[PDB]
């Protein structure tokens, strides 16, 4: 069971890897200082996956 | 929904360096995953390295395995250490998220001989390093090493050193093996 950074990549931008960590309440009181992207609606400092791979490609 | 399966389990760690917990309370056990959406569900809600305070660590370990070198699953092992001096904000985020992804990928034959990585974050000095079990099994320590070379965004200035956590243990520090 591996993957290389295409697919692990690929896989960032499905839904999925945008919802909130399914520990993200215990998280709130845990470290509330590292966490960020509280909005869900507010997609703009959501890690692109896409531009990643290109950026990787043009080192390339 | 089925999400993509990860080999192992992992579990991210947050080191504050704040005097307001105690000394054995300060390695902080944020969450644990087992999917590769569940990783980016983690990384897309979690400040990257650059945004974090200083003093501060992200640990990302094998479940059961705590980031520390006198855990038994790390006390025989070593570490690859990447100094970054003169780096950028990107690079240094980039290189932590390209480690990441080696880890929970599998990307190495050794992939056993993992233990998790760190990344310590310091105004004088970053550095990224990348746990192993064996530090005497020269045979994945290199294969590692290697294989994090060619994986990485590392060029001949910025060279990987390995280092004996019996070493670390004491007192620069001690290196075996550069790259």
């Amino acid at each position: 069971v591996s993957y290389d950074i295409e697919h692990l990549l690929y896989y960032s931008m499905s839904p999925h890897s945008w919802t909130l960590p399914t520990d993200w309440q215990k998280m709130q009181e845990t470290a509330p200082s590292i966490l960020r992207n509280k909005d869900l609606q507010d997609e703009s400092q959501r890690f692109d996956g896409d531009k990643y791979l290109a950026s990787i490609k043009t080192a390339a | 929904h089925m999400k993509h399966p990860l080999m192992n389990v992992w579990t991210l760690w947050y080191l504050e360096n704040d005097r307001s917990k105690s000394w054995e309370d300060m390695q902080n056990e944020i969450t644990s995953f087992d999917t590769v959406e569940d990783f980016w569900s983690l990384y897309n809600h979690i400040k990257p390295p650059s945004e974090i305070k200083l003093g501060s660590d992200y640990s990302l370990f094998k479940k059961n395995i705590r980031p520390m070198w006198e855990d038994a699953a790390n006390k025989q092992g070593g570490r690859w250490v990447i100094t970054l001096n003169k780096s950028s904000k990107t690079d240094l985020d980039n290189l932590w998220l390209d480690v990441l992804l080696c880890l929970i990928g599998e990307a190495f034959d050794h992939s056993d001989q993992i233990c998790g990585a760190v990344i310590n974050i310091r105004g004088k000095s970053n550095k990224i390093s990348i746990w192993t079990a064996d530090g005497n099994n020269e045979e994945a320590a290199l294969e590692i090493g290697h294989k994090l070379r060619d994986a990485l965004r590392l060029g001949r200035n910025n060279s990987l050193q390995y280092q004996l956590h019996k070493d670390t243990m004491v007192k620069n520090v001690k290196s075996i093996y550069t790259l």
